[PDB]
This record gives structure tokens, sequence and C-alpha cells, in this order.
């Protein structure tokens, strides 16, 4: 027909915003190295162009970005159909379907047309095809606009095709359309509730209980989403600063003199280079310091070796008897020393042999034969009373430090160590210092055999928990509340430890000077200890398990302290009350948020415009069009515009537009005043500003030129420049709901059907379909508003067929329908009706349960008893009569 | 006195390949090197164990290659001890440890998603020489509040470097800034990131271009701030409309928009032209006095409508300097140290107030207005200068010399160098000289060895060592001859594609006494190289003209690259670029994370020799006790 | 189409990263650690820590081992420890030997504890010279 028909027209569909995500390898043997591949691809079906970027990794080369390469495509003729990201349902909104021309030397004759769609009130029907034929100049475009009303949720789909006249020439666009229920987006806190099983539950078990949300303002047939979040909570324990390295820069001494005094020098240095090492503070104390320092350890062990006796015993002089003590602090300061230098095992073991051999007696106890000359040397040993538990306790410590050095080469080792602890352990409970309880204390830790009353002695002997005390020298207070400490690090007794450590670090004691050796050595070794063993952090590992009734099997998270920050997520479309069950070590959050639409009491639009457009006929057809829009705010809108659209067939007076172009705070762009083709169906007027006191009113004259059945309503959209979205659309359409589009979008009110050709036959057999729930004699007790929900409150009157709800006379229901329903359904107070309806009109829950009346729902009219009486009523009341007597007494067949 | 000698780089990383360089300075037949890299301070692990022959076939030097395995925090340094054995006697120097293993490099498909949609990225996995590698990789994505909401362990083993990964957007969700961040599992304190938008959106169906006809305001311009807006659909046409700009005042962070600049202008044939006056400018602040805008920038908002009303489109242009001089001078490529009575390079850096290298600019020293030069297309302009023998410090102040200017409107910069300190006065110099044109791999560089000692004794000197450092590491060691009498030797430098982006060139001698004792004398030059990939990457048309293609066409994809690479593509629609353009990933923006990672810290030369090895990214450690002071910083230091 | 794996095998005395995941993807990665231990000598791994899911849906690797490992304390007449100072020596733990003057080495200068707490090689001997 010097056209190309719509059934021919495969439409443009494929917009993505990226594609080619392709991995593709280059085998091609190059030139120079450089392989070239060829690959074909589909252009998709947008006119635009494409940026392709293409990224390189080469065993060799290593990764490389190329440029950008462009790809544009395009048409000379095309529809661009733009629209909204998404639209309300049952609210008549504007699209337009813009044409373009982009041929230097041809105008076009197109004819334009938009698909029919079940979705969406619109002037083309399944039986009425809306076609337009409009004529595009050469390089133009043009718009062409389409007034709808969309009726479900969802993704829809809008699809309008173009050809033009006496050319092979078309073009076709469908492009998805987002339709979301009416109201806002809201969500309800539910539930924050801080998991704890150890501290909040029953034997470490913790069950939490969650209610469902209340969504009493729940938009009528919509989704929602309850989210159950799950979080860590991670604690940091605290720990101790260590000694800083500046003070221990005096502890790095040359040893020098006999058997004991090079032990006096060899004591700070190692101690001091093993608290350096363990505090990792070299970079600061000064790295290359650490060298000359084990030189020096070097020196004092080698010292040391002169004054080793044939036996393996240590003493001050190669004549003299040796030291029990001596020997064992040897071993003491050597097996530490072996993280350091090289120690020869030998000399080590040899020592160990000898003490055990010679110098442990029957009952286990370490005997001292020849006292050391240096009686400083040895801390709160000296003048001790509790003479044999302390010496054995203080050579017991030393072969436990020698145990795994010395475990091939001395077999008596283990039988020794039994036999001293059974002294001390035999023993412990009558000791009276509080050096000795502190120091046999440590010894039996390390053999697991500090327990119950000892283990409760050795605690309850600290004085306020923070140190072991004794009237006296308060070097040696120092030196066993040292020993102390590492008893407790033993037996991992960490929430006893912090005031202990506190007590230590407040004597500012930096060791050395006279009679400092045994108060340097333990000070040092302890704060080491306890750098290596405080935990940094509480212990988190949670087990955390929720029930759904939705759901028949337990979702279980695991919380740890490693992503203790990570959100666990849960999502359920019910709205369900449910259970969280908390096991394990640490603490951490539970959350409960329910994501709704909610029925809204004021208007969501033209919340920053105000927008009245009316159209009055003029005193060649020609009727007068007035604009007043006022800005919601506390000052003047800036520069503002009016879209405006035409009725079909009309278009403004010229002289007219050109008088307000004139205007000095308005203006028209030239181009929209130097045409006169169709294309004068849009309009623009910028505004320099819209003021906030008052309505700012511009009117002028628009003239039919073109007669046709479907006349489309023009419309007005106001906005700031800054923002498109602070808008407001106002349709306009001449008069003396009516008709067509109004008619369109009622049809979804309820069943419609005309009056006096409803028989009695007709209901019997239509109430009686399985489907139909529930059918009532109500009265309407009140009409209630909401912004875009009446609810009407029935009475019910009589259950001449019941359902799921356990309705009973003289019980109220509301029953909810869109606003455009309102004039369809012309309920009145007072009055009442027969209503009958689906399963699917049901809504919430006992004993909240509501109606929405819907599609499918039947609604009529039931006289009142005194029109009944009339002769031209009386079909219709005897039938309802007999429709109920029918249903109640026999019920639907079968 | 034979003197050994070791040199490796002042930062080692793990997993990374790390080369150690030997010598034994007059050494006689074979000497045997062991190498041997321990912890600090413990020494539990042998991190390393290599050994090597010294040979007068290699004149006696060689080097070991060593790699440092991931390690067993709380940020305090790690450090080990590398130590080498010369026959029987031993070198040894405690070096700092960085703990990253490479980079990752993280891809989006987009700049910017709507709900339900699904984010496809990809994360390269390449070492600290930018080769692919395969290893294991922890990924999180964060919500705009920093929150993690989705964590995954993937290995990159045997994928050539490529992870690809997808990731499902709620339907129900915070818009904003989200982030993805990834970490090699024994790194896990060097996280790499990228972001993109969560925001509802269609996309646009034009481009907006807001573009002032000057980079810079100048403050005492009488014709204000000039600007172009242009407009053009995404297909390549013009467009008609009208558009709205409004211009505003950046101070800080704070932004002070100028209302009374608000003008609508018809945008015809795709483009319009707006001003910001001066008076509007002025008037729209409280401070009266003018120069004290000079410092704030200029923002410009452009927002164009179409005429048929159908689209709109939003454009910004930001951070237009209000400056009194269209130049600003660095110093920032030129060595702070010189040596006294031989030429001093200066490498001048002249910049557009944005940023970028200005061409062309001629620059002159001031008091020595002979000495003068043009700036090159990178910006740099090359000025030597002719030094006294006085330990005075050199005072440099450069001005920019565009006669079309006036004098006030000239750049001007002073800086300062320190006379290179010889050992124990003795007067002794290397001075290294080379060429800086644009250098682009293929080609060779000559570097000029220029000596300067004393007569008595120059003929000790028969060679020079040279180092050569790049991304990071020892790329290359070598020896330079010399002959007695050569006081100027050149060495022909083949320039590689392992050169890229740029490298640091350390040179040394040494000599015995002159009073019996071991003199090192060194020096140094950092040289760039003209940015590209090792290999290349192009993607084009397999066609035959044919175009402009038509939707739904097929049609040829022509990509050139280098052999058995692995090629990933994306295309993406412009109007998303139109939404949002930031986040990209290019090739120079990943130069740009290799050079800040760069373990040399100067542009050249230094205090004394250890500064030199130092400032370089080197330790250098002698048996005979001449050594470089312990580096314990992971960053370069500060002004 | 796509490969997936049943999840990694549990072990004596260990754990594994994602216990909590019974499906996993290709390219998915799992790291072991050792539980503590009851005695005064700790587990050590024995193995690679890290398996993830490849090819043919099966793991890369198998599951590492997690026992106690404890070798002897190495005695060298005439020599000295140079490296790998200390009292307890575990699994990998190496140990580096430098015979004294007139003494010259009859061994690997460098030893290593086995997974069977053995010296490999065996600790060197200091010979007369
Ligand atoms: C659950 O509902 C509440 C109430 O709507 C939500 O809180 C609100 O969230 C919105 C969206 O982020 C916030 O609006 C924004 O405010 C910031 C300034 O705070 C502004 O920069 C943005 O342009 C936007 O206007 C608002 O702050 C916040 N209000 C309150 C009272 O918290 C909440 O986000 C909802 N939860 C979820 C999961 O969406
Ligand atoms: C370390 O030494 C080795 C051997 O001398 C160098 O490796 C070779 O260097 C020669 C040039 O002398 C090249 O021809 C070979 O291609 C190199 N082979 C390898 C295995 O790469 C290496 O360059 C040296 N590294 C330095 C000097 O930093």
């Amino acid at each position: 027909e010097d056209i190309i028909a719509e059934e021919n027209i495969v439409s443009r569909s494929e917009f993505p915003e990226s594609w080619l995500w392709n991995v593709e390898d280059l085998k091609e043997p190059p030139k120079n190295g450089i392989s070239t591949k060829l690959m074909n691809i589909f252009l998709k079906d947008s006119i635009t162009t494409w940026e392709i970027l293409a990224v390189s990794m080469s065993d060799k080369k290593g990764i490389c970005v190329a440029d950008p390469f462009e790809v544009t495509v395009m048409q000379d003729f095309f529809i661009d159909l733009r629209l909204p990201y998404s639209v309300v349902r049952n609210e008549q909104v504007e699209i337009r379907a813009v044409l373009y021309n982009y041929r230097q030397n041809q105008e076009l004759k197109v004819r334009v047309e938009l698909l029919h769609n079940p979705a969406f009130c619109s002037l083309a029907t399944t039986k009425r095809r809306h076609q337009q034929t409009v004529t595009i100049p050469p390089k133009s475009s043009l718009s062409v606009p389409y007034v709808i009303v969309p009726l479900k949720t969802g993704l829809q789909e809008v699809e309008v095709k173009a050809a033009v006249y006496h050319h092979f020439i078309s073009d076709g666009v469908r492009k998805s359309l987002k339709v979301v229920p009416e109201g806002i987006r809201m969500n309800k806190t539910v539930a924050v509730r801080t998991l704890d099983p150890e501290r909040l539950g029953r034997e470490g078990v913790q069950k939490e209980d969650i209610p469902p949300a209340d969504l009493s303002d729940q938009v009528p047939d919509t989704e929602s989403e309850t989210r159950i979040l799950l979080q860590g909570t991670p604690v940091a324990q605290m720990t101790e600063d260590a000694v800083d390295a500046e003070r221990l820069k005096h502890l790095i001494v040359t040893p020098s003199g006999c058997g004991e005094e090079n032990m006096i020098g060899m004591t700070p240095t190692v101690i001091a280079v093993h608290y350096l090492d363990e505090t990792e503070q070299w970079e600061k104390f000064g790295l290359e310091k650490r060298q000359g320092a084990l030189e020096l350890i070097k020196k004092g062990y080698t010292q040391q070796l002169a004054f080793r006796q044939p036996s393996s015993a240590f003493a001050a002089f190669v004549k003299r008897a040796p030291s029990t003590w001596l020997t064992a602090y040897v071993v003491k300061v050597f097996s530490l020393a072996v993280n350091l230098i090289a120690i020869d095992s030998q000399v080590l073991c040899g020592a160990v042999k000898w003490l055990i051999l010679e110098k442990q007696k029957p009952d286990g106890v370490f005997q001292e034969d020849a006292p050391v000359i240096h009686q400083e040397m040895i801390g709160g040993l000296r003048n001790n009373n509790e003479k044999d538990m302390a010496l054995t306790a203080f050579v017991l410590i030393s072969l436990q430090e020698a145990k795994d050095i010395c475990e091939e080469q001395v077999n008596s080792l283990p039988g020794s160590i039994t036999k001293a602890g059974d002294f001390l352990e035999a023993n412990y409970m009558n000791l009276q210092r509080s050096y000795t309880v502190a120091i046999a204390g440590y010894a039996l830790a390390q053999m697991g055999r500090l327990k119950g009353p000892l283990l409760n002695k050795f605690l309850t002997t600290a004085k306020d928990k923070n140190r072991w005390e004794d009237p006296g020298k308060q070097l040696y207070n120092v030196e066993a509340t040292s020993y102390a400490l590492l008893a407790l690090l033993q037996l991992k007794d960490f929430d006893f430890v912090p005031p202990v450590v506190r007590w230590l670090n407040e004597q500012r004691y930096y060791g050395g000077g006279y009679g400092s050796t045994q108060a340097t050595f333990m000070v040092f070794q302890a704060l080491a200890q306890y750098q290596k063993d405080a935990p940094d952090h509480q212990e988190l590992n949670l087990d955390v398990s929720l029930q759904l009734p939705s759901r028949s099997s337990k979702i279980t998270h695991r919380i740890h302290w490693e992503s203790a920050s990570l959100l666990r997520s849960e999502e359920t479309k019910e709205n369900e009350g449910f259970t969280v069950t908390a096991e394990g070590k640490g603490q951490g959050t539970l959350s409960v948020v329910t994501m709704y639409h909610a029925k809204a009491k004021d208007q969501l639009t033209c919340n920053k415009f105000d927008l009245k457009v009316t159209i009055k006929p003029a005193p060649k057809n020609t009727m007068i069009l007035e604009i007043c829009t006022r800005y919601r705010g506390d000052q003047d809108a800036t520069m503002s515009i009016l879209d405006i659209s035409m009725m079909t067939g009309f278009a403004p007076d010229t002289d007219d537009l050109k008088q307000l172009a004139n205007g000095v705070d308005r203006y028209i762009s030239k181009y929209e005043l130097d045409k006169a083709f169709s294309d004068r169906n849009t309009l623009i007027i910028y505004l320099d500003k819209v003021s906030h006191s008052e309505d700012d009113c511009l009117a002028f004259k628009v003239h039919q030129y073109f007669n046709v059945e479907l006349i489309q309503p023009g419309a007005v959209k106001v906005y700031a420049y800054y923002n498109l979205e602070e808008s407001c659309t106002r349709f306009y359409h001449p008069e003396k709901c009516r008709d067509e589009l109004c008619r369109c979008a009622e049809e979804n009110c309820f069943i419609q059907k005309s009056d006096d050709k409803v028989t009695l036959e007709e209901r019997l057999d239509k109430a009686c379909e399985p489907g139909v729930d529930y059918v009532y004699k109500t009265r309407l007790v009140k009409v209630q508003l909401s912004n875009d929900f009446d609810e009407y409150i029935m009475a019910i009157e009589q259950t001449i067929k019941s359902g799921s709800d356990e309705v009973q006379v003289g019980q109220q229901r509301t029953f909810i329908s869109p606003i455009k329903c309102r004039e369809a359904l012309k309920l009145e107070e007072k009055k009442h009706y027969l209503m009958w309806g689906l399963s699917s009109d049901f809504w919430g829950e006992k004993p909240n349960l509501s109606y929405i009346i819907g599609k499918d729902t039947w609604v009529e009219h039931w006289p009142e008893e005194d029109e009944c009486q009339d002769e031209e009523n009386q079909k219709q009341c005897q039938d309802l009569g007999a429709f109920t007597e029918s249903m109640v007494v026999f019920g639907c067949p079968n | 006195s034979p003197m050994y000698s070791i040199i490796t780089p002042n930062i080692l990383r793990l997993e990374s390949e790390e080369t150690m360089v030997l010598e034994a300075h007059d050494a006689q037949g074979d000497v045997p090197v062991t190498v041997t890299v321990h912890d600090f301070p413990g020494k539990k692990l042998v991190l390393s164990s290599e050994k090597t022959v010294l040979t007068p076939a290699t004149n006696h030097m060689g080097n070991v290659t060593f790699t440092i395995p991931a390690n067993r925090e709380k940020g305090r340094n790690k450090f080990v001890t590398v130590q080498a054995t010369f026959g029987t006697q031993v070198v040894e120097k405690v070096v700092l440890v960085s703990l990253q293993s490479g980079y990752l490099f993280i891809q989006t498909d987009k700049t910017i998603y709507t709900p339900g949609s699904t984010v496809l990225y990809r994360i390269f996995t390449v070492n600290h020489k930018l080769l692919p590698v395969g290893r294991t990789v922890m990924v999180n994505i964060e919500n705009p509040e920093g929150i993690p909401v989705k964590q995954d362990s993937l290995s990159s083993q045997n994928q050539l470097g490529v992870l690809p990964l997808s990731w499902d957007i709620p339907e129900l969700v915070n818009m904003g800034q989200w982030k993805i961040r990834a970490y090699y599992e024994n790194s896990p304190q060097q996280v790499f990131s990228t972001e993109f938008e969560v925001k509802e959106y269609v996309l646009p169906s034009f481009e907006v271009i807001v573009e002032p006809t000057e980079k810079f305001y100048y403050i005492y311009n009488e014709k204000g701030l000039e600007v172009t807006i242009t407009a053009r659909f995404l297909y390549g046409k013009k467009v008609e409309g009208t558009a709205f700009v409004i211009f505003g005042i950046q101070d800080g962070e704070q932004r002070i928009s100028l209302p009374e600049s608000l003008k609508r202008i018809p945008i015809e044939d795709g483009s319009g032209e707006v001003v910001l006056s001066r008076k509007v400018l002025l008037d729209g602040v409280q401070n009266p006095r003018a120069e004290d805008l000079v410092g704030k920038s200029l923002y410009v908002s452009a927002t164009v409508i179409l005429h048929s009303g159908s689209d709109m489109v939003q454009a910004e242009r930001s951070g237009i300097p209000i400056v009194t001089s269209p130049y600003q001078i660095h110093f920032t490529k030129t060595p702070k140290y010189f040596k006294p009575g031989m030429p001093f390079d200066l490498m001048v850096f002249v910049t557009n107030p944005d940023g970028s290298p200005a061409y062309r600019v001629p620059v002159a020293v001031q008091g020595e207005d002979t000495v003068q030069s043009l700036t090159q297309g990178d910006g740099v302009a090359k000025l030597s200068i002719n030094t006294h023998p006085s330990q005075k410090p050199l005072s440099i102040t450069v001005r920019t010399k565009k006669q079309e200017l006036s004098e006030a409107e000239q750049a001007t910069r002073t800086m300062q160098a320190l006379p290179y300190s010889t050992v124990g006065n003795s007067n002794n110099y290397l001075h290294l000289s080379v060429l800086r044109t644009e250098l682009r791999p293929g080609e060779t560089l000559n570097v000029n060895f220029l000596l300067r000692m004393d007569r008595a004794h120059e003929a000790k000197i028969r060679y020079y060592t040279y180092l050569i450092m790049n991304k990071g590491r020892l790329l290359k060691a070598g020896r330079q001859v010399r002959e007695p009498g050569q006081d100027l030797v050149v060495l022909p430098l083949s320039i590689t594609t392992d050169f890229i982006p740029s490298f640091r060139l350390v040179a040394y001698y040494t000599l015995i006494g002159a009073s019996g004792q071991r003199e090192v004398v060194a020096d140094s030059v950092w040289v760039d190289v003209k940015d590209s990939c090792v290999g290349s990457l192009v993607v084009k048309s397999g066609q035959s003209e044919d175009r402009q293609p038509v939707p739904g066409q097929q049609m040829t994809l022509k990509i050139e690259g280098d052999h058995g690479a692995r090629v990933v593509l994306v295309a993406v629609d412009k109007g998303v670029f139109v939404l949002n353009k930031k986040n990209k990933l290019t090739q120079s923006k990943i130069w740009d994370v290799v050079e800040k990672a760069d373990i040399g810290c100067t542009p050249g030369s230094g205090k004394d020799y250890a500064g030199v090895f130092s400032d370089a990214g080197l330790t250098f450690t002698s048996s005979s006790g001449q050594q470089t002071a312990q580096r314990a910083e992971l960053q370069c230091p500060q002004p | 189409e796509k490969v997936l794996c049943t999840p990694p095998p549990k072990i004596k005395n260990g754990k594994h990263t994602f216990s909590e995941v019974e499906v996993f993807e290709y390219l998915d990665a799992v790291t072991y650690s050792c539980d503590p231990a009851p005695g005064p000598d700790p587990f050590s791994l024995i193995g690679e820590s890290t398996i993830y899911c490849g090819d043919n849906s099966v793991w890369s690797r198998a599951a590492p081992e997690c026992k106690v490992v404890k070798c002897r304390f190495p005695v060298v007449e005439n020599g000295k420890q140079i490296s790998g100072f200390g009292k307890k020596f575990y699994y990998k733990a190496t140990v580096m030997f430098e015979c004294d003057k007139g003494f010259y080495l009859d061994g690997s200068d460098t030893i290593v504890c086995d997974s069977n707490s053995t010296w490999d090689p065996p600790v060197p001997k200091c010979l007369k010279v």
C-alpha cells in the first residue's frame, strides 16, 4: 500500500549497556611478534557509539591496556523511545516517541503506531488500532506523545512502530517499562538483639524470638521483604606496653671476674637481648648494635668455661668446692642463651647430670654444700627459712629449662624432676613466705601439679591480687612476683594477669646494680613471656542458626574474629515471626528489618510545584489555554520549564506566542516559532522565575487543524532546570468520568454488568463457580479515604456463602478499592449490596483480614424494602430474594 | 688488599626475584662465594642459599638471584640478614623487607549500575615485574558505609593472570559508591581497590562538554572567564536545544555558588558560548581585595535540554585555577647535589596550572640569562651550568621567558644544590652525563663517564661498575673498562622494553690510598623512558569500510597484539560514561602505581657515596668497612 | 556445564576455612590450619595449606596433615651451630653447622627435620684434620 505492514516489522529490542564480555587467545603466528586476530560479532540494536576496550596478559610482555576503539552505529530514520526509570500503577502518564529524519534532501511522510498491551489503557485496543500519519521535514525531528495508564505492576512492555510512504523504510522499538505499586517504600525495624551466649543464655545457649512486622498500613496486593542481618562484635584485649628499648641500654655490659662475678655480668646482657628479640625493639634500639651484644654474650660464656670443674660443676675458684646454686644458675642462664649462641650441650648436660647424681637427696631435696661468696646474687633465696623448698624449686626450674636440650643425654632427668616435684607438692601447704609460695608455685605449675588447695594458696597469697611480697628487701618481692607471673602464664590464668603485670611495670625496675642479679633476670624473663603469651583479643566463634516457619531446615552461620565485620544476610518474602539460636564464644548482633510498600496519607506528586491547567472555548475551532503555576518554597523558583503538549489536531496561535516571547520574564525558542508542520504539537516555554507568593499565570489560543474521533488530552509539565524529578504534570481536554480512557481504566474495578441484563439463572451460575469463596449481603456503614485508596466499611448482614473468613452476622469488614474506581462503584452509605468474590481478594490475617475489590468482585446494589414495593423494582428484588433462598437452602450444586 | 663487596636493593619484597651483585676487587684466581639469606634477628630460617664463583673471565664480578618465601602484624618493620662468604671472608648486611608480593588490578564492565543488574569484573594478578602470576586472592564487596557484604577466596593458578568474577546487585539496596577490595592472601596489608556507583538512572541520548577557552582564569583578565558548551548525540549528530549555565568558586572543600552568573543560552549546531564576567565574580564574594581569589578555583555547571524536551544532560567542569601566571616551575627532576668544578645538569619541569606539562616554554637561569633553553613535549627543559670548585652551595633561580607575556605573569622558582662530599677531602669525583630526549626502547643511550681525580692515582682506575634499577629491582649490572688517561669514556647502553617506565643508573669506582685507606666514589642518574606497553595491543576494523554499520549488522574486529597473549574484552555504551567516567582502567594508571612503589627516592647524585647508593634504592657493603647506612622506612623521606 | 566441587576433606586435629560451605565453585580456595594441642608440643602442618577447586571437579592437591613432629637436639662434636638456634625442633626446622678450626666437615652443613621427626640429612660429624 506504498507501506510496510505492522506484522512485517521487526522492532529493535537489544539495548545492553555493556556486552562483549569475552576471553580470546592469540595463537596465529605473528609478523614481528604481532599476531592479528579476526573476530566476527553482532552489533546490538542500540543507536549510539560503542567503546570497545581490550586488555591483554602475556607470559613475557605482561599486562597491556589497549586504547578504546569506537564504533558508531547509526540510521537515517529511527524512533527514539525514552521511558522513565519507573511509573506508578493506575496513574495516567505521558510517554513520548521521538522520530528522527537525518536525511539531507528528503521529506518523510510517516505512519506511526503504538501497539496494544493489556497492561496499559491506551487509544489502541484489541480491535481498535491507534495509528497516526505525520510529516517529518528533512534534517529534523518530531515527537509523538502517548497518554497511557499502567494496570499491573512488574516489568511490562511498550512497542511503537513507524514507516514512510512510498519507500522501503521502517523501524520499531520494543522497550521494557518498570511499573511500581502506589505508596511509599518503607521499612520497619522489627528487632535489634545482642548475641552473647556466654552471658545471656542458659548453659551457653541463647534462643531469641522475633515477632512479625506490623504492616497495618501496607498497600494491598504488594510484596514485602524481611531482611535478617548478623554481624560480629570484635573486642580487643589491651596488652601492657613493652619496656622501652632505651631503658635497657645500661644492661649491655662487659663480663669479667671469676666463677661468680662473670655470671653477674653475663646476666643483664643475656636477658636484655632476650627481651629485645621478643618485643621486636632492635630497629628502635639500633639494629646494628645486636652483633656487639652477642659477642659479649659469647665472651661471658667462653670465660665461664674456665671455671668448669672436671665434675662439670661450677664455683668461684677452681680450688673451691662446687656450688649447687651456682651450677644450677649457669644451667638457667645457658639454657636461655641457647636461642642466641652456640652452647655446648655437653657442658650444659654435664652440669645437669652432676646436680642430680651428687646433690639431690633421697627425699627429693636439692642441697647446697658450698654457698656462693656473692650472697647478694641469689635474690630471695638469701636468709630464707624455707631453705629446702626454695632451693629445690630453684634447681627444679633450671632442670625444666634444660629438659629438651638434655633429653637424650641424661636419662635420670625425668625421675629427678618428679622426685623434686613430690617434695614440693607434699610441703607446699605449710609454706609461710610469699617468695617461696611464688617460686615453688611456678615449679609445680610447669609440671601441671598446682591444683586444688595448692592453687588456691598460691592465688590468695597475693596482696590486693597484684603482688607476692614479704617484709625485707623490695628486690625480693619484684623477683617473687615475676615468678608468680610466669606461673600464671603457665596456668593460662589470663584473667588474673593484668593487675600483676601492671604492678610490676609500676615499680619502674629496669635491672642492674648491686644484688640485682635475680631481679634483673626474672623481671625481664617474665615480661618477655608475657608479651609472647598474652592474647590480643577475645575469642570469637559464634554458631548462629535460624528457623523460619516457612522453611524446614536450619540456616546456620559461624561468626569469626577474622571476618567479624562481615554482614551475613538472609531474606524472606513471608512476614513471619521466627527464632534465632546462638552458641559459642564471643559477641555479635542480630537485626531484623522488613521492607514494604505503605499506603500514603498525602499526595506524592507535585510536591515542589502547584499546577492548574484550564481550557475553555473562546468567544476554525478555537479554545484558550490557561496555565497557573506556583512554586512551593520559601523562595521564588529559579529558571523553570513549561513543557506543553497539544490535544490531538491542535496547534497554538502564533501572534499569541510572539506576544509571550516578547514578554520580559519569558522566552520561546526562535525554532518553535519558525515551524508550522504539525511539529507544533509540542511546545516549551522558558520561565526566568516561578513566584512562590502567588500563582504565575499565562494564556494563549489553540486552533483545531485536524478532526478525529480519538482526541487525546494535552499535558503541561513544570520543573526547575536543576531538578527534573521535582516536576508536576496536569492533563487537559474540553468539556461541557468520560470517556474512553477513564472507561478502559475502570474495567478492572469490578465485574461490569449493565443493570437489567443480569438474570436470576446467571447469578446462580456465577456465584456457584468454585473460586467464588464468599457471598454476602452488606450495608455500607462508612466511606473512608486515603491518597490512592477508598476503604468501604461494610456491615455483614447475611453470610449467603461462607469461605475462609469466619465472619459473623453484625460484624464489619473493610473493602478497599483504588480511587479511580469510586465513580464506577458509586457506593453510598446506609445502602445495601450483594457482594461476592475470590479467595484472591483476601488481605492480611485474622483478626485483621481485609478484602480487595478487584476485577472478579461482584458488587450489586440491593434496593431498600420501600423501593421494592414499586412495580419497576419487582424483578430485581424478587430475583435477589430467590437467589438468596436458593444459595442458603440448597447451596451451590453438588 | 682484595676488597669484597655486595650490593642489593634497599628494600626486599616477598615472592619476588631479587639480585645480589658480588665483586672481588683486586682479587687473583677463582673466588668461591656462598650467599645466604636469614631471618633477623633469630636466624631460625634459611630463607635462601646460593653458590657461585668469581673468575678472571668474568672480571671477578658476578651475581646470585634469590627469592624470599611468604612470611610465617602490628605494622612493625621486618628485616633479613644477607650474607656472602668469599673464600673464608664474610660480608653481611641487615636489610628491610616489604611484605608486598605484587599488584592486583581490578576492572569492572561499567562505571555505574542500577539495582537488579550484575557487576561483571576481572582481577589481574601480577608480580612486581607486571608479569602474570598464579596466587591465592581474597575479595570483598563493600557498601557505601565500608561494611563488607560478600567475601571470597580464589586461586588464579593456571589462569594466565585473569580472575573472572561477578556479583548480583539486589533490587533493594543502598545507593552511592560501592567498593571492590582485593588482596593477595600472603600479603594481606596491601589492599587494592576500585569503586562503582549504584544509582537509579536511565541512559542519556547525548553528551555535553564544558570547556573554558583557557585552562585557568587570570585574575587581571577583564574579559572574565569564557566557556564553550558543546552538545552532541551519542551517534555523532549535533544537538539543537537550550543550555542553563551557572558558575561557582571553590575554596578548599567549600563551594560558593554565584547565583548572578546563571545564564540561559541557545545551543545552535551543537555549540554555545557563555561568560562569567569579572564584576559578577568579584561581587559574588565578601573579600574586597581581588588578589585574595588567587589559589582558589572556579567550576562551571551546564545543563542542556533538547528542543523536543525529551532528554536533559548535566555536565560540570571544575578545578579551574585562579592564577597570576599561566605556568608553574618544578625542580622535582633535578639532583639536589653537584660536584664542584664539574657541569651541573638542571631538569626544569614546567606545567600548566592544571598540572599538565607545558610545551615549548622558554626558561632561563636568573643571573645567567645566557644559560636558557626551551621546554619539550614532556614539559622538561635541560639547562647545563658550569660550577666553581668551591664548597659554596648552588642557589639557582629559574624564570619563564614567554615573550607573549608580561614580566608579572612569568613563573619563577628557586632551588639549592649542595656539594657532594668526597672521602677525606680527596677531591675525587665521578660525573655521569646523559642525553634527555624522548627515550624509547630499541634505542641506545650513550652514558658519559667523566672522572675527576689526582693524576698520581688516575691510572689505578681501570673500570667503573654500573647498576640499573628498574621497577624497584636490579635489572642489570656491569663493567665499563678504562685505560690510563681516558678521563672520559662512553657506555653504549641498549634500552630494551625492560626499562619502562624509567630506571636509575648508579656507577662507582674504588681505589686505595693515598694514605692507605680504601676510597669509594659514586654517582647516579635517573632516566625517563617513554610510556607504552611492553608488548602492544590495538583494536580496529577488520573491514573494508562498510561504515557506518547498522543495528543488528555483523562486523569484523581486527585485534593486533603479541603472540600467545590472552585478551579480555568489553563493549560499553558511551551514555554510561556520560553518567560516570571514573575508576576506569588505563595503562598510565598502572605505570603510576608502579612508580609510586619505587624504592629510589631522588633524581640522582647524593651527599656522599653512601647517599648516592641509598637514594637510588641500593645498599652497598664491603669487607673493608665501607657501607651504606641502615634504611628503616618503607617510604621515601618527606619535605 | 559448570565445574563444581564437593567440600574439601576433613583432617585429624585440623580444620579449614569455609567449613560452613557445601557447594564449591571453580577456583574457590580454602586454607587449612591445625588445632591447639593438649601437650607441650604443638601440631605441625605437613604439606600445602591452600587448595582450590580446578578442572575435573577435583581439588588441586591432597589435604595436608596435622601432627606432632619433634626432632632431637642435634649435637656436633668439635662443631658449632651457626643458624637455627633454639631448644625445640619441629617440622622443617633447619640447622646449619660449622666445624671448629683444625676440623673438617663430614656430611651436609645443613640439616632439616622430617615428617617422621628425623634429621634429613643426618647430623654431620666434625673430623680431625
Ligand atoms: C529504612 O527506612 C529509613 C527511613 O526512610 C531509611 O532511613 C533513611 O534513608 C535514606 C536513604 O539513604 C536517607 O535519605 C538520605 O539522607 C542523606 C542525609 O542523611 C542525604 O545525603 C540523601 O540525599 C538522602 O536524602 C535518610 O538519611 C535516612 N533517614 C533516617 C531517619 O535514617 C533507611 O535507609 C531504610 N533502610 C534501608 C535498608 O533502606
Ligand atoms: C646475573 O648474572 C647472570 C649471568 O651472568 C645474568 O644472566 C644472563 O645475562 C647475560 C648477559 O651477561 C644474558 O645474555 C642472559 O640472557 C642472562 N641469562 C639469564 C638467566 O637471565 C643476569 O643478567 C645477571 N643479573 C644482573 C646483572 O642483574
